[PDB]
RNA sequence: AUUUAUUGAAGACUAACUACUGCGAAAGCAUUUGCCAAGGACGUUUUCAUUAAUCAAGAACGAAAGUUAGGGGAUCGAAGAUGAUCAGAUACCGUCGUAGUCUUAACCAUAAACUAUGCCGACUAGGGAUCGGGUGGUGUUUUUUUAAUGACCCACUCGGCACCUUACGAGAAAUCAAAGUCUUUGGGUUCUGGGGGGAGUAUGGUCGCAAGGCUGAAACUUAAAGGAAUUGACGGAAGGG
């Protein structure tokens, strides 16, 4: 309702748009695509310096839209924002994570949910909180109607799936973890790991937080945008 | 049954008909005779002897084999223990108990399964010193049954 | 009399069963004697589908699901005509229709 | 059925009951002579066994423990004693 | 060739939210909301207070320079209702007919892992 | 302000998976992993040999709320402060909010603590599912195309949580595979009841810091109170015409 307001203030204007500018947002080097879109700041006037407002900014972006096809489309990039040079300005990974309604429609009852994470730490010295979920199916001739898993099972397939994560990212970089989260070969690895303890269908890879960032170090950061 | 739980399980071991068993067996009384006072010699309980004899000798129970049990053999052999098997491991499992107690008291799962634990002591002890197996004065009590295991 | 050989829950061997919340007025039931269903919809409700179908900037777009698990009490499951008063031959009934 | 003979079950349905619940108990399990590789040296073993049976010549293990019957090693030959 | 912001709808219960921002979600552009367009508490939370709000939305983001949107429909969420108000698919459409272009519509509604407690008491909202 | 983004802190909770599924003596128990002891069922040609069933006295545990003394106090919130509704409304509805909610060391010892069905034993009808173990099947599937495995399928069996159909039978009926094998009345054992109030009240003990717990009458009063079904009447209950 527009008029019930008592005092704005208990106390007692000029165009906002015109003094802002766009900046065009670059992905890495490990991505199909760069142009993702354009943002905004203020002009970087004497007293703001208006690059150092806009260092910050995460975007989360599909991976659709990232890779060009649509068989990613279920999965989300964030992108933080590293270094701005001349309107282009320069992008890294900050983290993937799924859709909500990708995993709301994997999630059924009926059968076990099975879930994994590991906080290991990459070559370049990042560390990583990487989540894994897979869920449990029935074998074709399966005639009982629920297919759980025995509680023991799951333990070691939770084993497995943890010391698959904790290998892989070890010796992988974060330019490599992309290049190999992008082709779903950790889902492979996984289900090549796990058809002789339970069937184990659905077996994607969750979301990867970074959870601390080393210093700046330049060099690495401009390796990306060729 | 099973009077320290709700379970009521049949599963127990069916021995055969025949008394004198098993004529694919060539061997002599003296020989597992020797055999039994040999494992008991390195300190081994009746089950484990029996236990024994069934799976690597061909020994289908000692009782038909020879003409006695094995407890009996390892009286007249003079190789009896103190006080009787099940006695033993009762106060065996007893003693672990308490040593958890102490470490953590906020067990009370544990402290229930003690009195459990020391109430089939107290009936065992009853009936093996009503046979006369157990010198009467007999008695289980906590400080005594942490040595009594060694 | 006793009106359901299931007590009106369905709980044989706990003895306790941790309660939820009615979506619809915040009281608290077992999760046992609950009215739970499934609202699976699409965000789009078939009538703007046409609109946003031709407003995309993408072609072949999926039109993505909601989905939720609805928990209820009795009072207001009744209320909601979701579940309904039935004849004493017709409550041994277990098929949904 | 009301009439039937009890004194006389047929075979197949006495095999089918529990060991205790036939008309006189008697086991199920059985006794092997196993043979292991190299030395002749045979040796008769338990069918449900619960120890790792091995024989006197040498560490050629011959069965493992397991809840039921016990699992025979590969190379192995045993013949039901 | 397109530039995208997103659009951010906050559809609860008593009233409707319609909020652009650039993509990376920090800069504002036209957060106008339902009751911003009626005269009564009523109908704040109506759809035709949602359309009128999508649609000067629109508006200012056009005259912006935003083209296209990626939606994000939300409910309040924690341990409150989950599901969407009745503003939500009003205000949806109206951003679709206004002539901006569409993207990626997302749920973003704030699910719990076993929230703290509802409120209303153990017998719950009596009336 | 609300709304958006990036981080951080706090305390609580363990969603979806989650079921006529599991474990526990009950109360109860749902993030991962490590340690510490424990337990049931199964298997068993191991061992002891009656060591057993039930139980006055006595004993361990015992939701929530409550109490005592520290810590912690995010959310919800007895009391309270308030804004509406109303004839009135210190009730239902809304905004806050103390104690509490959480935890450690002590107490308390009650619940529609319910399956309103004590425990142990034997026998009496079928059936299909499922949970745990075992056995059998040249059975499918995975992997070293052949092997064990693991996961499924089929058959059997032991133990469990239950369900469906009959009514041998039982019952006052509702209903019940036990609530049957009870006038054709005796397998073992423990506890409780004897018309409704007065009354779980007085009084005396006894436990407790307290709040209270456990034992527990009588005078007097009354011709019914009650159970399960039936037919009507009504319903601010649901459908149909
Ligand atoms: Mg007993
Ligand atoms: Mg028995
Ligand atoms: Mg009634
Ligand atoms: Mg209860
Ligand atoms: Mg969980
Ligand atoms: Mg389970
Ligand atoms: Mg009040
Ligand atoms: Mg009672
Ligand atoms: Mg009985
Ligand atoms: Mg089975
Ligand atoms: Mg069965
Ligand atoms: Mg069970
Ligand atoms: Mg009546």
């Amino acid at each position: 309702a527009v008029g019930k307001n008592k005092r704005l203030s208990k106390g007692k204007v000029v165009d906002p748009f015109t003094r802002k500018e766009w900046f065009d947002i670059k992905a890495p080097s490990t991505f199909e695509n760069r142009n993702v879109g354009k943002t905004l700041v203020n002009k970087s006037t004497g007293l703001k310096s208006a690059s150092d407002a806009l260092k910050g900014r995460v975007v989360e972006v599909c991976l659709a839209d990232l890779q060009g096809s649509e068989d990613h489309s279920f999965r989300k990039i964030k992108l933080r924002v590293d270094e701005v040079q001349g309107k282009n300005l320069l992008t890294n990974f900050h983290g993937m994570d799924f859709t909500t309604d990708k995993l709301r429609s994997m999630v059924r009852k009926w059968q076990t949910l099975i879930e994994a994470n590991v906080t290991v730490k990459t070559s370049d010295d990042y560390v990583l909180r990487i989540f894994a979920i897979a869920f449990t199916r029935k074998q074709a001739n399966q005639v009982k109607r629920h297919s759980y898993a025995q509680s023991s099972h799951i333990r070691a397939i939770r084993k497995v799936i943890s010391e698959i994560l904790t290998k892989e990212v070890q010796g992988s970089t974060l330019a490599q973890l992309t290049s190999k989260l992008i082709p779903e070969v950790i889902n492979k690895e996984i289900e090549n790991a796990t058809k002789d303890i339970f069937p184990l269908q659905n077996i994607h890879v969750r979301k990867v937080k970074l959870l601390k960032q080393p210093k700046f170090d330049v060099g690495a950061l401009m390796a990306l945008h060729g | 049954g099973r009077m320290h739980s709700a379970g009521k399980g049949i599963s127990s071991s069916a021995i055969p008909y025949s008394r004198n068993a098993p004529a694919w067996f060539k061997l002599s009384s003296e020989s597992v005779i020797e055999q039994i006072v040999k494992y008991a010699r390195k300190g081994l309980t009746p089950s484990q002897i029996g236990v024994l004899l069934r799976d690597a000798h061909g020994v289908t129970q000692a009782r038909v084999i020879t003409g006695n049990k094995i407890m009996r053999i390892l009286k007249s052999n003079g190789l009896a223990p103190e006080i009787p098997e099940d006695l033993y491991y009762l106060i065996k499992k007893a003693v672990s108990v308490r040593k958890h107690l102490e470490r953590n008291r906020k067990d009370k799962d544990a402290k229930f399964r003690l009195i459990l634990i020391e109430s089939r002591i107290h009936r065992l002890a009853r009936y093996y010193r009503t046979v006369a197996v157990l010198p009467p004065n007999w008695k289980y009590e906590s400080a005594t049954a942490s040595a009594l295991v060694n | 009399p006793k009106k359901r050989a299931s007590n009106g829950r369905n709980k044989k061997g706990r003895g306790h069963v941790k309660p939820v919340r009615c979506v619809n007025c915040s009281k608290s039931i077992p999760k046992d004697k609950a009215i739970k269903r499934m609202a699976i919809r699409n965000i789009v409700e078939a009538a703007a589908v046409r609109d946003l179908s031709e407003a995309s900037v993408y072609p072949e777009y999926a039109l993505p699901k909601t989905y939720n698990k609805l928990h209820y009490c009795v009072s207001c499951a009744i209320h909601a005509r979701i579940v309904r008063v039935r004849s004493r031959e017709d409550r041994k009934n277990r098929a949904p229709p | 059925v009301l009439v039937q003979d009890l004194l006389h079950p047929t075979a197949a349905s006495e095999a089918r009951k529990h060991k205790l619940k036939t008309l006189v108990q008697g086991p199920r399990s059985y006794f092997l002579d196993v043979k292991c590789p190299g030395c002749l040296n045979i040796t008769t073993v338990f069918s449900h066994a619960q120890t790792a049976v091995t024989c006197e010549s040498c560490s050629t293990i011959l069965c493992t423990p397991t809840g039921g019957k016990a699992k025979l090693s590969e190379g192995t030959s045993f013949r039901r004693k | 060739s397109q530039v995208f912001g997103v659009a951010r709808i906050y559809a609860s219960f008593n009233d409707t939210f319609v909020h652009v921002t650039d993509l990376s979600g920090k800069e504002t552009i036209a957060r106008v909301t339902g009751g911003m367009k009626v005269k009564a508490d009523r109908d704040e939370s109506s759809p035709y207070a949602a359309m009128l709000a999508a649609q000067d939305v629109a508006a200012k983001c056009k005259e912006v320079g935003i083209t296209a949107v990626h939606v994000k429909i939300r409910a309040t969420g924690g341990t409150r209702t989950k599901t969407p108000g009745p503003g939500g698919q009003a205000a949806l459409r109206a951003l679709a007919r206004s002539g901006l272009r569409i993207g990626r519509i997302e749920d973003v509604t704030p699910v719990p892992s076993d929230s703290t407690r509802k409120k209303g008491g153990r017998r719950g909202r009596r009336l």
